[PDB]
């Protein structure tokens, strides 16, 4: 049989998190802007979350760069905005939500390059 | 709302788990200062007992109330039968970390986290 | 298709009963596992005298690295950062510049070799045989520092080895 | 009568028409509990049928382990077991029912 | 595409061409797709690119030694898409694969533009554009690149 | 006839597909989805509920025969509101055949112990206990397998970070091995490997 | 000393090997398996290099698949060596250890000469194995084999028949095969009770479906009969081997298809299509179409398994591996019941552990 | 190799073997270090025409899986029972 | 090449020196600083530049399939040579 | 300050304290503490060393990779000091023995090692010197050691005026000769006491206490050219102090009068040792040497560091010298030892 919890989920202590990390932190809700290098758009599919940068600094050996920052490789990758938001929720961080960018609908036509009085009659092909 | 329960239907039961935990813990630190020769005091342990209760003590979900207390069994299990070693039982103290300061200057001065 | 591995009816006859009874009494096939160990006695061992003998190789092995020049005396990497991105260990740090000339040329390359596998895939991935695994296997250090190599140990690595390691690499190119 | 099953912890059976004819009899009775539709009483019934009809057919122990082509017929007699005993869960479990509740929107959605 | 060549033959090499200090130009990784003549003449305004020659020797350039230094000319690097036109500040001290992307916000102006810096091992390697439709769409100043 | 494409067996796919539908047809109380991939394995998703009728039927039933399970795991699915996907990966030595259910839960949600059907699934759900966090009801005997004695977290879930929260080191002040928060010498470095072109049209999903 | 109950606490060699997988593309991943069952490397590889082949949906050529069931068939042999020896040297025979490492050590000759290294050779991969036998080489591993069997009669000289050996080992945990089956064990673990079970012969994969062997079957589920039948096999493992030798075929030893397998140094220094593919599967790595699979062979320690998730792109999603000691060593308590401590020295050595994989 | 024949009879009877045929020890029998280069062959994919990758591409051949039941008569086994094994003529009884 | 700091350390071919106030270089103290001193960058500046009778050569490295993948080099401009870009070797064109 | 020395990270092993610190004697009792606690955070850490390296092990696994710097030194070449220093921005000196040598004695080791410690640091144009005193310093003390420390505690003030000088009481810790050695003259039976040990009084110092105050001297910038006393929170009788050591330890407890001349000669049999006394002359000395009061001086609470009582740590280090039958015993069993207000 089932019991009714009227509360909202909240697992921030049975996670093991360090109290540090789940107050001071802030995660960012995103859809990866498209690599401008390139005109692939297989990575703006996805929502991503991704945690505040903090520091990095210069090994004295060797000059790698070092870091404290345990959580500054987490990526996580979510279906819907509603689904990263709610992971967010449950274990206490805090987050900014951005939308996401769709490229507007462009009219396109080639023989306009080719226009009897327009400017867009091109001078080079 | 409706979910299936681990141990407690609501909160009244699930304190009740709770309070029994304590006590388990508070009988065993007498022991464990004892069988793992530690140089604090009972009342240094049972202080710290009650710190690792008191840092939980806003939960209102019986599912979470569930599972801190089955985690909080196994933890003790570990320590009666001697799984865990000095090393393990003196984690909870943090004696080798320095104070990190909370007010804002002294943050200011050191780095740059929050 | 199977077999029985001790699936075994003993004979009842009284010879095999007697053979047995002799064999539990006389501890015939315990002596016959003390002259197993005396035919060794007398064998010739397979030890080798180490360090003047050595256990042998072929050129294919794996051990310390290198990084190689052209007969110019050019060095053969070019920051390309493929062997830093192949590497499972992440073991490889690369920086890389224009060079006073316009050439493309690593101003770091270091190798931690505490958290090298030597996988050889830093030497598979280069497209210009820059960075190869030699065959030195002994190189063990007193301290750990030692053994994080920047790119002047690497040179002098190649420097050092690459009559050897040339010579491999002539041996092994066509399999590869 | 054979030595041997083979298997480690499963004993040769002295009478294994006997005990396979009591065993399909019990579970063709406890199917009939289950209700009439249920395919999990039909499908049952029509296996059990079937390795009762060669037990009764073939009176050669090895001749039947041929037949009902399950091991050894020690296996087969401890297979009958096992089914017998699911039965009786089923009748406690009706999972003939329909399903408790459908997963959520994309539960089973592989890539994500 | 194919796994391998069947292509038996010595392949075309074309020369060098100096278009300022913010662009490199190697053009023999050319694939003759026209963007960035398309770009310098209907984003940019300049009718300074264009094709020379025909046939297999067609090349892209400004035929005479001339600099292409709109205001906007950095945004030729990222349209092209191989290696021909790249950027003579950023030449070889980094690989796409192992730079992490913040986005953030260029301050050179009062636009706004939405760009991308990448880092490496806490050090900003460059600055790359950011799709805005109602600000910089695609395009960022070579103030702010 | 095509020296580097990996031959299809449909045979195989065919009696698949058939037990599939013969399993949804006994269970219906449970079963949720039946698939067989194009590399002819057959997975059916259950319920939650009905882990134990579903195993406890594939291993006596007469057709099935389930008599070892392979494996046992879990996945985690972060975008998922039940993110712990649970894995059974069952064995038929009768029928020379392999069958993977399937079933989920959450952080909060209990999953039956399986031990009474399989007593190999005693250190197998310890394990995803440990590694995950998921709690398993009835189990004779669950702790952590192997993670370090007082470990916090669950380090599968993948939003535990690659290298914890705490390291070690002996600190001769003290006279013994401590835990402090972690910091690396050098980083790990994340690579950024995607390619922004589709690879595989026949999984695209709609837009 | 009568023990009354085993607890195995385990995870002092848990090194998070499935984690850290999911950070590797999957050629980065391969070497993680050699590190799991050290003593087996090749077999670890083949049954990772068999799932992602799996999933790729393509097919390594016939000399590669001969290679792998040859080198299948000598980690067989390493694994058994270190498994009957140590097992042996924990019940005081020390001396068989010293004579079976000198063979132990001409094989990893073998694995040096094709790999350049001795144990983790990182050498088969998805899409068939690295690099070709160098010329000489089946002349030697026939050399080696031609001896070997004698090698086995004077360990069998040492062990069968001695009853002192046969009182450590006879009746000793008794594992029962309705017990093993539902216990998850699997390999010699489920054979020594007279379970006839080998994937080779059930769920053949490369080309042992056209090898001969017969496996060896016990009868009373203990560990003599154990020792037994992993002594036997390893004479079936030169059985095999024998005709890997005589039937190896001509051809490459890698998919021909450089969107998985690399192409040659050769073509990637002239093609540019070459040295574009070269360049795209040493950084991101080849694509996995989405899935997933429970891919297992018959490892010398049993069933090895993994469980591959993968989520369209170059890094596995999930990767679990099912490791047969895992199982075997969750059984530890059950077989050591009524048994003295040396007993259980014993019951440890004939479950055939290594820790690498049950830790991972 | 070396072991003079007194040696040799006396480690030969200890053993019950003929130890000097099957020698552990590798003497000249054993390959050359240094061997002629190879010339390996090139596999099936290594042709100028009717080659089109398209018609050899394994990895877009995989399909998603195949859908049985979704939640949205003879009774069958996942395969047929296997077939008992048989007895090795080689050597059925160790 | 190999230039001395005028604290005496070694410059390397990355420019690379601790300056004065560095603590770092106590690092070599009792010790050394590991320098190689074959830079490359002089090294291949002694190749005489290779005249060729063509507008476009190709290089590979030398010694085939062992040097680097090949590259066709354009030798149009007379006012400079032709560097290959993975080996630096310079071509020119003969008239 | 130089770019490398700008501090980074969060004060752990892999961070960048910008501290270089050459500790002089760091091979010791309070070495190893003061070499810990700037390793732990990630400071670079000189360590001039008189031994043989593998007496210097125990000090390699207390910082990250390149922090501890080994080298080889001798009291009496000032090349090898200022090689050690000349890179460093405070230089700490722990040097001192007990016991006189026939190679180094007291004023050798108190005087002229410290003075020419701080004559080429000063040259070498080293920012922060800290020098490790006596409380008990006094010209007018009947040890040569307590005499040796007030000469060349003036001698480094002329030479080095801006030194922080640290004067501590006797210090306690699991590798002292305090507690230990009062524990370990069980081996005779008795324990003697000059007039019982009823007049002296001690104000014995924690180690801990004693390398936190050294820590936060070099950061703190008020510590230049002061002197602080490093007292324990209470004063003991000296009957009282080896009383409750005895009590710890669970070790029959005889005390007896002894003489000072008695006494006195008992220490010089034991000196005949060629390798460390178990006890001099000197020792018996300043053992019975009331600890002055010096309330002028600053002292642990000027550094921010709360003197740690001797009740809360005698365990820590006296469970050793406990018999198996007493081992286990916590530490409320014994009664605290009688103070002073
Ligand atoms: C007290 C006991 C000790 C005192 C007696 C000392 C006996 C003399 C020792 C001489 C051994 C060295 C022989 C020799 O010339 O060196 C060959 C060697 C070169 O010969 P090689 O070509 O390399 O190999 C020789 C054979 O081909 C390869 O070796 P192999 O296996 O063919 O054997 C060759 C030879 C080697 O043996 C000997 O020559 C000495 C035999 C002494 C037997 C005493 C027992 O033995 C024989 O020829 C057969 C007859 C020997 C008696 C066999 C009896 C077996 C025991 C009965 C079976 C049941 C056992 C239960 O030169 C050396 O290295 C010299 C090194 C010095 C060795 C130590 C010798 C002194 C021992 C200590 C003396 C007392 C102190
Ligand atoms: C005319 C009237 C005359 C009357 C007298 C006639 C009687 C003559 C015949 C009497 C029998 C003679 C042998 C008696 C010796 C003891 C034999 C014995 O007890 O051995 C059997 C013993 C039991 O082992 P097991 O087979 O497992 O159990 C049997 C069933 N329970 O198994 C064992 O003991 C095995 C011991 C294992 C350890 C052996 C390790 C050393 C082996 C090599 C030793 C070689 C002996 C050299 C002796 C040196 C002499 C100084
Ligand atoms: N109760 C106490 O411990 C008190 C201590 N102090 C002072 O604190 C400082 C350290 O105390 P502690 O650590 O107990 O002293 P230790 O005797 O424990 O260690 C002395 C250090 O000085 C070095 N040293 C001694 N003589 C020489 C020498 N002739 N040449 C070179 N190096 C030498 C030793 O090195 P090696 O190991 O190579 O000999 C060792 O590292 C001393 O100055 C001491 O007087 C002050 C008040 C009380
Ligand atoms: S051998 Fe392997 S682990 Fe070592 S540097 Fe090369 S790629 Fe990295
Ligand atoms: S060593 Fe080779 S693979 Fe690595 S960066 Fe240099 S050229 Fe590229
Ligand atoms: S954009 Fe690049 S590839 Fe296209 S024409 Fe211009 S230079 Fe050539
Ligand atoms: S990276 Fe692209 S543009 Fe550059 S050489 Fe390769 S294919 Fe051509
Ligand atoms: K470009
Ligand atoms: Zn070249």
């Amino acid at each position: 049989q089932l019991i009714t919890v009227d509360e909202k989920l909240d697992i921030t202590t049975i996670t093991g998190v360090p109290e540090e990390h789940i107050k001071t932190r802030k995660a960012r809700i995103f859809v990866p802007a498209r690599n401008n290098m390139q005109s692939g758009v297989n990575n703006t599919k996805k929502w991503k979350m991704e945690f505040d940068t903090r520091e990095r600094w210069e090994n004295p050996l060797m000059g790698w760069a070092s870091t404290a920052d345990p959580l500054s490789n987490l990526v996580l990758t979510f279906s819907t905005k509603e689904d990263a938001v709610a992971f967010a929720e449950k274990n206490g961080w805090s987050y900014d939500v951005e939308e996401r960018k769709v490229p507007k609908p462009k009219s396109k036509s080639y023989g306009a390059n080719f226009s009897w009085n327009k400017r867009t009659r091109v001078s080079t092909k | 709302t409706s979910v299936k329960p681990i141990f407690s239907r609501d909160m009244n039961e699930a304190k009740r788990r709770v309070r029994e935990l304590y006590r388990a813990w508070y009988r065993e630190v007498p022991n464990t200062v004892h069988l793992f020769q530690l140089d604090i005091s009972v009342k240094q342990g049972r202080d710290k007992v009650r710190e690792m209760f008191k840092k939980n003590a806003h939960i209102t979900d019986p599912r979470v109330v569930d599972l801190l207390v089955i985690k909080g069994k196994m933890e003790l299990e570990e320590t009666i039968k001697v799984w865990k070693q000095r090393t393990h039982v003196m984690r909870f103290f943090h004696e080798t970390e320095a104070p990190r300061p909370k007010d804002f200057l002294s943050k200011f001065y050191v780095g740059h986290d929050p | 298709t199977y077999k029985y591995v001790n699936l075994r009816e003993p004979s009842m006859d009284m010879k095999s009963v007697t053979d047995r009874a002799a064999q539990t009494l006389l501890w015939t096939e315990l002596i016959r596992g003390l002259g197993m160990t005396l035919s060794y006695l007398f064998r010739e061992p397979a030890t080798i005298n180490y360090p003047f003998e050595k256990g042998p190789l072929s050129p294919r092995f794996r051990g310390e690295h290198a990084l190689r020049r052209y007969p110019s005396g050019e060095e053969r990497c070019i920051a390309c950062k493929l062997c830093e991105a192949v590497c499972p260990a992440q073991a490889i740090t690369i920086e890389a510049e224009p060079r006073a000339d316009g050439s493309r040329r690593t101003t770091r390359y270091d190798i931690d070799m505490t958290k090298c596998i030597y996988c050889g895939f830093c030497q598979e991935a280069c497209p210009v045989d820059a960075i190869v695994e030699g065959p030195n296997f002994e190189f063990s250090t007193e301290t750990h520092e030692e053994l994080l190599y920047n790119k002047e140990k690497l040179l002098n690595n190649g420097d050092k080895w690459e009559a050897e390691i040339a010579a491999n690499i002539q041996a092994d190119y066509l399999y590869r | 009568l054979k030595k041997t099953t083979g298997l480690v912890g499963l004993a040769v059976c002295e009478t294994p028409h006997e005990r396979l004819k009591i065993l399909y009899t019990k579970i063709l009775d406890v199917l009939g509990h289950i209700p009439k539709n249920a395919a999990y009483r039909k499908y049952t019934e029509q296996i059990t049928n079937e390795k009762l009809s060669m037990v009764k057919a073939e009176p050669d122990v090895k001749k039947l382990e041929e037949r009902l082509q399950g091991g050894q017929i020690e296996e087969v007699i401890l297979q009958a077991e096992n089914e017998l005993s699911l039965a009786r869960k089923m009748i406690q479990w009706k999972p003939w029912e329909p399903l408790v509740e459908e997963p959520p929107a994309s539960q089973w959605k592989w890539p994500i | 595409g194919s796994d391998r060549s069947r292509f038996l033959e010595g392949k075309r090499a074309v020369e060098d061409k100096n278009i300022g200090p913010l662009v490199k130009t190697i053009m023999t990784r050319c694939i003759q797709c026209t963007r960035c003549i398309r770009f310098a003449s209907e984003i940019a305004g300049v009718d300074d690119l264009g094709t020379t020659g025909r046939g297999n020797d067609m090349q892209v350039g400004t035929y005479i030694e001339k600099m292409f230094m709109s205001e906007l000319s950095g945004n030729i690097i990222d349209i092209c898409p191989v290696g021909a036109l790249t950027s003579k500040p950023y030449a070889f001290t980094a690989r796409p694969w192992e730079t992490r992307k913040t986005e953030s916000i260029d301050v050179m102006d009062a636009v706004g533009s939405n760009i991308v810096v990448s880092t490496r091992t806490g050090e900003v390697m460059r600055i790359l554009p950011r799709m805005h439709e109602d600000i910089n769409e695609e395009w960022i100043s070579d103030k702010t690149r | 006839t095509r020296p580097t494409v990996r031959p299809r067996n449909d045979v195989a796919h065919k009696q698949l597909s058939a037990f599939g539908e013969y399993v949804a047809e006994i269970l219906p109380k449970y079963v949720q989805q039946v698939q067989v991939s194009c590399f002819n394995e057959l997975e059916i998703c259950i319920h939650p509920d009905g882990v134990i009728p579903v195993l406890t039927f594939l291993r006596d039933h007469s057709n099935a025969q389930f008599k070892s399970l392979a494996d046992l795991t879990a996945v985690d699915i972060p975008t998922r509101q039940n993110r712990f996907e649970i894995v059974y990966n069952l064995l038929s030595l009768r029928f020379n055949s392999r069958i993977r259910v399937k079933t989920y839960t959450d952080e909060l949600t209990p999953i039956e112990s399986s031990v009474p059907v399989y007593k190999a699934a005693n250190w197998y759900e310890r394990e995803i206990w440990d590694m995950f966090g998921v709690f398993f009801a009835n189990h004779p005997d669950l702790r952590r397998i192997l993670t370090d004695y007082g470990f916090e977290g669950h380090p599968f879930r993948k939003d535990f970070p690659l290298s914890g929260y705490v390291e070690l080191r002996y600190d001769d002040e003290v006279k013994r091995v401590v835990a402090e928060p972690v910091e690396l010498a050098q980083e790990f470095r994340k690579f950024d490997l995607n390619s922004p072109w589709e690879a595989f049209p026949a999984y695209r999903q709609p837009p | 000393e009568m023990v009354r109950k085993c607890d195995p606490h385990i995870g002092l060699l848990h090194r998070g090997t499935e984690k850290l997988i999911e950070y590797k593309t999957y050629l980065q991943a391969l070497p993680y398996f050699d590190r799991l069952d050290y003593v087996s490397m090749m077999c670890n590889e083949q049954a990772y290099s068999l799932a992602v082949e799996k999933l790729l949906n393509i097919r390594p050529p016939p000399r590669a698949q001969w290679i792998r069931v040859l080198f299948g068939e000598i980690t067989r042999l390493l694994n058994h060596i270190m498994a009957v020896t140590t097992h042996a040297l924990d019940i005081g025979a020390m001396t068989p250890f010293f004579w079976m490492f000198e063979e132990r050590e001409k094989m990893f000759e073998f694995y040096e000469r094709v790999s350049g290294a001795r144990m983790h050779a990182a050498y088969v991969r998805p899409g068939g194995v690295h690099q070709d036998l160098p010329l000489g080489l089946m002349d030697d591993i026939y050399e080696f084999s031609k001896n070997f069997s004698l090698r086995i009669d004077e360990l069998e000289e040492m062990l069968t028949n001695n009853r002192i050996w046969r009182n450590r080992t006879v009746d000793i945990g008794i594992v029962t095969a309705e017990d093993a089956l539902n216990y998850g064990f699997s390999g010699v673990m489920l054979r020594g009770s007279g379970i006839q079970w080998d994937l080779r012969k059930t769920q053949p994969y490369d080309v042992y479906d056209q090898v001969e062997f017969d496996v060896p079957i016990g009868s009373r589920g203990d560990c003599y009969d154990r020792y037994l039948c992993r002594v036997e096999e390893m004479r079936q493992s030169i059985r095999i081997i024998s005709q890997c030798l005589n039937k190896m075929p001509p051809g490459e030893i890698k998919v021909d298809d450089a969107k998985v397998s690399p192409p040659k140094r050769a073509e990637m220094k002239t093609s540019m299509e070459s040295l574009i593919h070269h360049f795209k599967l040493y950084t991101e790595g080849y694509q996995v179409p989405p899935g997933a699979t429970y891919t297992a062979i018959e490892a010398p320690k049993g069933e090895f398994g993994v469980y591959l998730v993968s989520d369209g792109s170059s890094r596995p999603y999930r990767c679990k591996i099912k490791a047969p000691g895992f199982a075997h060593l969750a059984g530890l308590d059950k077989m050591s019941k009524g048994h003295m401590l040396a007993d259980v020295v014993a019951i440890i050595g004939t479950q055939d552990i290594v820790f690498g994989e049950v830790d991972r | 190799a070396s072991a003079t024949r007194f040696i040799q009879w006396l480690r030969n009877w200890a053993s019950g073997r003929d130890l000097q045929a099957k020698l552990q020890l590798r003497y000249q029998e054993i390959s050359k270090r240094t061997q002629p280069p190879p010339k390996l062959p090139v596999g099936p994919s290594h042709k100028l025409s009717n080659n089109y990758y398209c018609t050899r591409d394994g990895r877009r051949e995989a399909m998603p899986p195949s859908i049985v039941m979704s939640s949205q008569k003879k009774a069958v086994s996942p395969a047929p029972p296997i077939k008992r094994w048989e007895l090795s003529q080689d050597e059925p009884y160790l | 090449g190999v230039r001395t700091s005028p604290t005496g350390e070694k410059v390397t071919h990355t420019g690379q020196v601790y300056d004065d106030g560095d603590y770092r270089k106590v690092r070599f103290v009792g010790r050394q600083k590991e320098v190689n001193e074959n830079f490359a960058i002089d090294l291949i500046a002694e190749q005489p530049v290779s005249q060729v009778g063509s507008r476009v050569i190709s290089c590979d490295g030398g010694g085939g399939a062992l040097g680097h993948p090949r590259v066709y080099i354009n030798l149009d401009k007379e006012t400079k040579t032709g560097t290959c870009g993975y080996c630096g070797l310079q071509f020119r064109q003969q008239h | 300050l130089h770019h490398a020395v700008i501090p980074h990270g969060k004060g752990g092993r892999s961070s960048v304290s910008g501290i270089v610190a050459t500790v002089f004697g760091a091979t010791g009792f309070l070495g190893r503490y003061v070499v810990n606690h700037l390793g732990r955070m990630g400071s670079q850490v000189i360590v001039p060393h008189r031994c043989e390296p593998y007496d210097t092990m125990h000090l390699r696994p207390m910082g990250d990779l390149g922090q501890i710097i080994f080298m080889d030194w001798n009291g009496r070449d000032k090349d090898s000091i200022r090689r050690a220093v000349e890179h460093s921005s405070v230089v700490i000196n722990l040097v001192g023995r007990e016991w006189e040598t026939q190679n180094f004695d007291f004023e050798d080791v108190f005087v002229k090692i410290p003075q020419a410690i701080a004559q080429v640091s000063k040259e070498a144009g080293v920012e922060k010197f800290i020098h490790i005193s006596h409380l008990n310093a006094d010209i007018k003390s009947s040890s040569k050691y307590l005499r040796s420390k007030a000469v060349g505690e003036k001698e480094v003030r002329e030479t080095f005026p801006e030194a922080t000088i640290i004067k501590p009481a006797e210090i306690f810790g699991r590798e002292d000769r305090f507690l230990n050695y009062f524990a370990n003259i069980r081996w005779f039976g008795g324990v003697p006491l000059i007039s019982l040990g009823k007049k002296t009084v001690k104000q014995p110092v924690y180690i801990v206490d004693v390398t936190k105050g050294i820590i936060n001297a070099i950061k703190d910038p008020d510590a230049r050219g002061k002197t602080f006393a490093f007292v324990g929170p209470s004063r003991y009788l000296l009957f009282d102090l080896v009383q409750y050591v005895f009590a710890v330890a669970h070790r029959p407890f005889l005390p007896y009068p002894l003489p000072h001349f008695a006494y006195r000669w008992i220490g010089r049999l034991f000196e005949i040792s060629p390798f460390e006394p178990w006890t001099t002359r000197d020792k018996v000395e300043r053992i019975h040497t009331t600890d002055k009061i010096l309330p002028h001086l600053p002292g642990l609470e000027d550094l921010g560091v709360e003197a740690t009582p001797l009740e809360l740590k005698a365990i820590e280090v006296l469970r050793r010298h406990r018999t198996y039958r007493w081992l286990s015993s916590e530490i409320e069993d014994v009664q605290p030892a009688k103070t002073i207000p």
